[PDB]
C-alpha cells in the first residue's frame, strides 16, 4: 500500500498547483480520500475530504471554495486543484487513506506528503501538553480536551490518536477512543468520556517518540490537537 | 471382500458408540431445565426488554 | 458369504443393544417433567430490521459473534455483510460460483467462509490492507456440494458436505486435516458445540452424528427422523442439540442421553424444516419451514410459543445472535428480517 | 437527517455504492439466459457444450449467440441426490436435456440389468415433473443420432420399447423415441418440451436453444405482464 | 342555438340526454366503481405494483379511476338538460378531469400496448427488463404530458352561460380550431395506430412463432385483439362524429344549426361510449389477466 502525492514546491501567491496523489497498492475507488495540511513546525490541519465514489465532498472553511478535490478512480489518483493560493497555505499536504463501515479504520494509511511553499461550530481539540520528555520504559499518559462530547449517541467516541515521528508521515493509532490500528503494538492504549481523553503509552521505545495528535471525527471540519511531543 | 472393510468399520463403530456411559433421562432433561431457568433473565426473546436496551429500534427518517 | 452376514448380524445385535440401553435410559420424557413449568406466553416478536439488497434467493446467514454484523449469502453470486443495528451494508464480496449453499462469519470476524454446489469453502479475508474482500483461501478437497461450513478459529473450518462426509480443515494449509466420514447420506448441517470440542451433523439418511473434532470420530450417533436431516443446532448448554428434517418435526437429542428428548412438530405443518436454532437460554427453539415462516418453539414443552411470519418465500437460514438478542431470518424472497 | 455521525454518514453511503453496485449486478444477471444442463452420464452432454460454445463442482459455460449471454450449468458431476439443490435451479430459463438416442440398447455402468434409455426416461420424468420445475420449459436434445439410425439398422427398438409397433427406419423409431420422452411430461400447460436432433449440425443447435429461450422469454415477459 | 363564447358554437338542450344520458352514465359509474375499487385494491394492498407493467396496468387503473369518480358530477349535470348547478370553478375542474383522465387512459393504455409489443416481438431489449424506478417515472412523464395538453380547458371561463341555463361543456361546435378538438382527433388517431400496429405485429409473432398452440397463448391473442376492438368501439363512434361536425363546420358554417342538434346528441351518446372504456378497462386488463 503506497500512497505517493505529487506537485508542490514554491508557489508565488494567487497562483495555482494541483496537488496529485498517486495510489498504489489499495482499493482505491473504495477509499474516502481526505487531504491534510501540516505547516511548517506546526499542527495537523484537514483540508479536503472525497467519499468512496466522489458523492460527498467536505472542505475546510479556510479552503471552501479556492480548493477542489477529485479523484480519478482507474488511474488510481487523487487531485487537489488550490487556486488562489494564500501565504497561510504553506505546507505538507498529507493525503489520507479512510475507509467507513463498522468496524473500520479510517485515517489507517497517510501519504508521504509533498512540501508546497507559498510566498507571501468546529470542535476545539485541546492538547493542554505540548512536550513530554520521558526516558524509554516510563509509562506515559498523553491527554485530550475537547471542546464538544465526541460521544456519539450510538455509542462510540470519535477520537483518533495519532503518531507523527519526525520525518515521517503520521501514522494512526487509536481509531475511535479505545481501538489499537492494524499495525500498532498493545503498549499504546485510548481511555476517555465525552469530552477528556487520554492515550497510555506503556513501555516506551525510542521510535514511540515524535508528535502526538488527537484528533475528532465526529463533526467535520475533522480538527486535530496541537500535538504533544515526545523526547527523550 | 467388496465391501467387508466399510460394513466392518460400521460393527467397529456401533461396537464403540455402545461403549459410552450414558446419563440417565431425568437427569439429561433436568439439567436442561435448570440451563434455561439459570439464564431465563438473560435471554431477550423470552423477556422483551424495553426499547432503550433493544439495539433494534424504529427509526424516524 | 458368511463373514460380512455374520458380521452384519453382530450389527444388528449392536442395534438392538443400544436401542435397548437408551431405552433403559428412558425412563421419563422431557415432556412430563417440565410440566410443572410455567409455560412462555405468547411469543410476540416484530421484524424490526429488514435486510434488502439480495437479488435471489438467500441460503444460508450467519451472525458475527459481536451480535451485530451478520454475514448473507444469496445465489445471485453475492455475499452480503450486513450492519444489523444500522441496516447498511459493510461488505459485498461477489462469489466465484454463484451456486452459495452456506456461508459463516468467523468469531474473530476476521474473515468469512462461504461454499456450495462448486465443492470449494471460499474464505474471504475481510480485514486486509487493501479495502477489498479477497480469497484467503479455497477448499478445493469435498467431492458434493457444501451444505454447511462452521469456523472453529482462524484457522480452523468443519465443512459438511453432500459427499456423506463433514472435514475439519486448515486454512493456511488448505488442506483437510480431518475427514469425517461416517454418514451415508448427504450431510446437510453442522452446529458446532460451544467449547467448539465437539459437532454435531445432521444427514440425508435421517441420522444426526457426534463427532470430535481432535479425534476424528463418530462418538455418537441419533436416529430419531424419518426423513432428510436439513439443520441442526447446538443447545447452549452444549449437552443437548436439536435437528430440522423434511419430516417437519424438530427433535431435540441430548449427548449425555444418547436419545432423542423431545418431538417439536404440529399436525397443521406437513412441510420440512430448513433451519433450527435456539435462544441464548435454550428455552426458545427458532424454527424455519417452508410453509414461508419461522416458527417459535418452547424447547422445554414442545408447544409453539410463536410464529415469525413475515417472508413471501421459504425461509431458508435463521440465526440467533449470541447474545441471544435477535433473530435474523432469510428467506428465498431476497430478504432478511432482524425479529426482536 | 442529521441524526447519524460524520462516519455512520458515509458508512451509509458506503452502504448505497454496495446497493449501486448490487444493482447493477442484478440489472446483468438480469439480461443472461441461465440453462440447467441435465442428462444421463453417457448422454452427449459435453458434444453439445463444444459445439454450443465455440476438479470438482458444477461447470458454468458461458457462450454468446445473438446478443443473449446464456449461462449452461452443467451438473454432471454431483454424485449426491438431486433433491438437495435441485432447488437452486427453481429460476432457470430451460432446462438442457440430453438423451444419448443411440443408447437404447446400452446399459448402464453401475446397474446392468437397467437399460440406458429408460435410465434417461426416469431422469426426464424426475427433472419434469419436478416441484420446481412445473414451469421451466425443457429443451431436450436427442443427440448421437446418426449413431442411432446406424444401430437400429443393426439392432432394433424393441430391445428398449417392448410396446413398440414400428420398423427400424430412423423417422419412425426417433418420432416414438420423441414422443415418449414428452410422454413424460404430466404438466402439459404449464411447460413446453423443445425437442431436436443433433449429431453433425454447424450452429443449430444453439439457434434451436435461442428460439426455445425466445419462447421462453416471450412466455415469461408475457406473464411479467399478466397475460 | 347559436352561443358564442369567443365565436359562434350552436349549443343544445336537447330533451333525449335528461332522458338516456343519466341511466348510462349511472350504469358505467357502478359498474366501473365496483372494477377500479377492486382494481385499485387490488394493486395497492393485495399485490403491491411490482413489475414495470403491473406499474402501468395501475396508472391506466387510477386514470380511469378519476375519471369514474369524476362521472357522477357529469351525471347530475345531465339530471339537467345542461344548467350545471355546482359552481363554475369545479366545472372547469370537472371538464379538466374528464378530458385529461380520458387522455390518460389513452395514453396508458397506450403504453400498455407498448409494453406488450416489446414484451412479445422484441423480449430479449432492455425495456422488457426495466425497473419500478423507472416505469413509475415513465409513468408520471406520461401524466405530465397529459396535463400539460388539458390544462388549456383549466385556463377557461368554466360555465358558459346560454340564456339563463349555465352550460359548462368543453367540446363546443367552434370553427377557431382549439387545442381540444384537435386533441380528441389525435387523441385517438394516433393511439389508434400505435394500438393496431403493436397488437397486430404481437398477433403476427405470436403466430410466426408457431407458439399460439399453448393454453395461455391462445388466451393472450384473443385478449388482446379483445382490448384493440374494446379502444375501436369505445373512442371511434365520437371520433367519427366529430369529423362529421367538422364536415359541417367545413361545409356550413354557423348560420343553420337544427341538423346540429341531432349530430351532437349523437356526439354525447358516443361521448358515454367513451366513458364506458373506462368502465370495462378493469375487468379487460385486470380480471382477464392472470397472475392476478
Ligand atoms: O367529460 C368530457 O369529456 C366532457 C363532457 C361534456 C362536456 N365537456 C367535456
Amino acid at each position: 500500500v503506497q500512497l505517493v502525492e505529487s506537485g508542490g514546491g514554491l508557489v508565488q501567491p494567487g497562483g495555482s498547483r494541483k496537488l496529485s496523489c498517486s495510489a498504489s497498492g489499495f482499493a482505491f475507488s473504495s477509499f474516502g480520500m481526505h487531504w491534510v495540511r501540516q505547516a511548517p513546525e506546526k499542527g495537523l490541519e484537514w483540508v479536503a475530504y472525497i467519499s468512496s465514489g466522489s458523492g460527498t465532498i467536505y472542505y475546510a472553511d479556510t479552503v471552501k471554495g479556492r480548493f477542489t478535490i477529485s479523484r480519478d478512480d482507474p488511474k488510481n489518483t487523487l487531485f487537489l486543484q488550490m487556486t488562489s493560493l494564500r501565504s497561510e497555505d504553506t505546507a505538507m499536504y498529507y493525503c489520507v487513506r479512510s475507509i467507513y463501515y463498522y468496524g473500520s479504520s479510517p485515517f489507517d494509511f497517510w501519504g508521504q506528503g509533498t512540501t508546497l511553499t507559498v510566498s507571501s461550530s468546529d470542535i476545539v481539540m485541546t492538547q493542554a501538553t505540548s512536550s513530554v520528555p520521558v526516558t524509554p520504559g516510563e509509562s506515559v499518559s498523553i491527554s485530550c480536551r475537547s471542546s464538544k462530547s465526541l460521544l456519539h449517541s450510538n455509542g462510540n467516541t470519535y477520537l483518533y490518536w495519532f503518531l507523527q515521528r519526525p520525518g515521517q508521515s503520521p501514522q494512526l493509532l487509536i481509531y475511535r477512543m479505545s481501538n489499537l490500528a492494524s499495525g500498532v503494538p498493545d503498549r499504546f492504549s485510548g481511555s476517555g468520556s465525552g469530552t477528556a481523553f487520554t492515550l497510555t503509552i506503556s513501555r516506551l521505545e525510542a521510535e514511540d517518540v515524535g508528535v502526538y495528535y488527537c484528533m475528532q471525527h465526529l463533526e467535520y471540519p475533522l480538527t486535530f490537537g496541537a500535538g504533544t511531543k515526545l523526547e527523550l | 471382500t467388496a465391501s467387508i472393510a466399510q460394513a466392518r468399520k460400521l460393527v467397529e463403530q456401533l461396537k464403540m458408540e455402545a461403549n459410552i456411559d450414558r446419563i440417565k433421562v431425568s437427569k439429561a432433561a433436568a439439567d436442561l431445565m435448570a440451563y434455561c431457568e439459570a439464564h431465563a433473565k438473560e435471554d431477550p426473546l423470552l423477556t422483551p426488554v424495553p426499547a432503550s436496551e433493544n439495539p433494534f429500534r424504529e427509526k424516524k427518517f | 458369504q458368511s463373514e460380512l452376514d455374520q458380521l452384519r448380524q453382530e450389527a444388528e445385535q449392536l442395534k438392538n443393544q443400544i436401542r435397548d440401553a437408551r431405552k433403559a435410559c428412558a425412563d421419563a420424557t422431557l415432556s412430563q417433567i417440565t410440566n410443572n413449568i410455567d409455560p412462555v406466553g405468547r411469543i410476540q416478536m416484530r421484524t424490526r430490521r429488514t435486510l434488502r439488497g439480495h437479488l435471489a434467493k438467500i441460503y444460508a446467514m450467519h451472525w458475527g459473534t459481536d451480535s451485530r454484523l451478520l454475514v448473507s449469502a444469496s445465489q445471485d453470486g453475492k455475499l452480503i455483510i450486513w450492519d444489523s443495528y444500522t441496516t447498511n451494508k459493510v461488505h459485498a464480496i461477489p462469489l466465484r460460483s454463484s451456486w452459495v449453499m452456506t456461508c459463516a462469519y468467523a468469531p474473530s470476524g476476521n474473515y468469512v467462509a462461504c461454499g456450495g454446489l462448486d465443492n470449494i469453502c471460499s474464505i474471504y479475508n475481510l480485514k486486509t490492507r487493501e479495502g477489498n474482500v479477497r480469497v484467503s483461501r479455497e477448499l478445493a478437497g469435498h467431492t458434493g456440494y457444501l451444505s454447511c461450513c462452521r469456523f472453529l478459529d482462524d484457522n480452523q473450518i468443519v465443512t459438511s458436505s453432500g459427499d456423506t462426509t463433514c472435514a475439519l480443515w486448515d486454512i493456511e494449509t488448505g488442506q483437510q486435516t480431518t475427514t469425517f466420514t461416517g454418514h451415508t447420506g448427504d450431510v446437510m448441517s453442522l452446529s458446532l458445540a460451544p467449547d467448539t470440542r465437539l459437532f454435531v451433523s445432521g444427514a440425508c439418511d435421517a441420522s444426526a452424528k457426534l463427532w470430535d473434532v481432535r479425534e476424528g470420530m463418530c462418538r455418537q450417533t441419533f436416529t430419531g427422523h424419518e426423513s432428510d436431516i436439513n439443520a441442526i443446532c447446538f443447545f447452549p448448554n452444549g449437552n443437548a442439540f436439536a435437528t430440522g428434517s423434511d419430516d417437519a418435526t424438530c427433535r431435540l437429542f441430548d449427548l449425555r442421553a444418547d436419545q432423542e428428548l423431545m418431538t417439536y412438530s404440529h399436525d397443521n405443518i406437513i412441510c420440512g424444516i430448513t433451519s433450527v436454532s435456539f435462544s441464548k437460554s435454550g428455552r426458545l427453539l427458532l424454527a424455519g419451514y417452508d410453509d414461508f415462516n419461522c416458527n417459535v418453539w418452547d424447547a422445554l414443552k414442545a408447544d409453539r410459543a410463536g410464529v415469525l411470519a413475515g417472508h413471501d418465500n421459504r425461509v431458508s437460514c435463521l440465526g440467533v445472535t449470541d447474545d441471544g438478542m435477535a433473530v435474523a431470518t432469510g428467506s428465498w424472497d431476497s430478504f432478511l428480517k432482524i425479529w426482536n | 437527517g442529521c441524526t447519524l455521525s460524520a462516519e455512520d454518514k458515509a458508512a451509509v453511503e458506503r452502504s448505497k455504492m454496495i446497493d449501486r453496485n448490487l444493482r447493477e449486478d442484478g440489472e446483468k444477471a438480469a439480461r443472461e439466459v441461465k440453462l440447467l444442463l441435465l442428462g444421463a452420464g453417457e448422454s452427449g452432454k459435453n458434444t453439445i457444450v463444444k459445439q454450443m460454445k465455440i476438479t470438482t463442482g458444477i461447470v458454468e459455460t458461458h457462450f454468446t449467440f445473438k446478443d443473449l449471454h446464456f449461462k449452461m450449468f452443467d451438473v454432471g458431476a454431483q454424485r449426491s441426490e438431486r433433491k438437495k439443490w435441485i432447488h437452486c435451479f427453481e429460476g432457470v430459463t430451460a432446462i438442457i436435456f440430453c438423451v444419448a438416442l443411440s443408447d437404447y440398447d446400452l446399459v448402464l455402468a453401475e446397474d446392468e440389468e437397467m437399460n440406458r434409455m429408460h435410465a434417461s426416461m426416469k431422469l426426464f420424468d424426475s427433472i419434469c415433473n419436478n416441484k420446481w420445475f412445473t414451469d421451466t420449459s425443457i429443451i431436450l436434445f436427442l443427440n448421437k443420432k446418426d449413431l442411432f439410425e446406424e444401430k437400429i439398422k443393426k439392432s432394433p427398438l424393441t430391445i428398449c420399447y417392448p410396446e413398440y409397433a414400428g420398423s427400424n427406419t430412423y423417422e419412425e423409431a426417433a418420432a416414438y423415441i420423441q414422443c415418449q420422452f414428452e410422454d413424460l411430461n404430466k404438466r402439459k400447460d404449464t411447460k413446453e418440451i423443445y425437442t431436436h436432433f443433433t449429431c453433425s449440425t454447424d450452429t443449430k443447435n444453439v439457434q434451436f436453444v435461442f428460439d426455445a429461450v425466445t419462447d421462453v422469454i416471450i412466455k415469461n415477459n408475457l406473464k411479467d405482464c399478466g397475460l | 342555438f347559436l352561443e358564442i363564447d369567443k365565436k359562434n358554437c350552436c349549443v343544445f338542450r336537447d330533451d333525449f340526454i335528461v332522458k338516456v344520458l343519466p341511466p348510462v352514465l349511472g350504469l358505467e359509474f357502478i359498474f366501473g366503481l365496483l372494477g377500479n375499487g377492486l382494481a385499485l385494491w387490488i394493486f395497492c394492498f393485495h399485490l403491491k405494483s411490482w413489475k414495470s407493467s403491473r406499474i402501468f396496468l395501475f396508472n391506466l387503473a387510477v386514470a380511469d379511476f378519476l375519471l369514474i369518480i369524476c362521472l357522477p358530477f357529469l351525471m347530475d349535470n345531465y339530471v339537467r338538460r345542461w344548467d350545471w348547478k355546482f359552481g363554475d370553478i369545479p366545472c372547469r375542474l370537472m371538464l379538466f378531469m374528464l378530458a385529461m383522465n380520458r387522455q390518460g387512459s389513452i395514453i396508458f393504455l397506450t403504453v400498455v400496448a407498448v409494453d406488450r409489443y416489446f414484451r412479445v416481438v422484441h423480449p430479449h431489449h432492455a425495456l422488457n427488463k426495466i425497473s419500478n424506478r423507472t416505469a413509475a417515472i415513465i409513468s408520471c412523464l406520461l401524466w405530465g404530458i397529459t396535463i400539460g395538453l388539458t390544462v388549456h380547458l383549466l385556463k377557461k371561463k368554466m360555465p358558459i352561460q346560454n340564456g339563463g341555463a349555465n352550460l359548462c361543456s368543453s367540446f363546443s361546435i367552434c370553427h377557431t380550431f382549439q387545442w381540444h378538438e384537435a386533441m380528441f382527433l389525435l387523441e385517438f388517431f394516433l393511439p389508434l395506430g400505435i394500438i393496431l400496429f403493436c397488437s397486430a405485429r404481437i398477433i403476427w409473432s405470436l403466430r410466426q412463432r408457431q407458439m399460439d398452440r399453448h393454453a395461455k397463448i391462445k388466451r393472450a391473442i384473443t385478449f388482446i385483439m379483445v382490448v384493440a376492438i374494446v379502444f375501436v368501439i369505445c373512442f371511434l363512434p365520437s371520433v367519427v362524429v366529430r369529423i362529421r361536425i367538422f364536415w359541417l363546420l367545413h361545409t356550413s358554417g354557423t348560420q343553420n344549426c337544427e341538423v346540429y342538434r341531432s349530430v351532437d346528441l349523437a356526439f354525447f351518446i358516443t361521448l358515454s361510449f367513451t366513458y364506458m372504456n373506462s368502465m370495462l378497462d378493469p375487468v379487460v386488463y385486470y380480471f382477464s389477466s392472470p397472475s392476478f
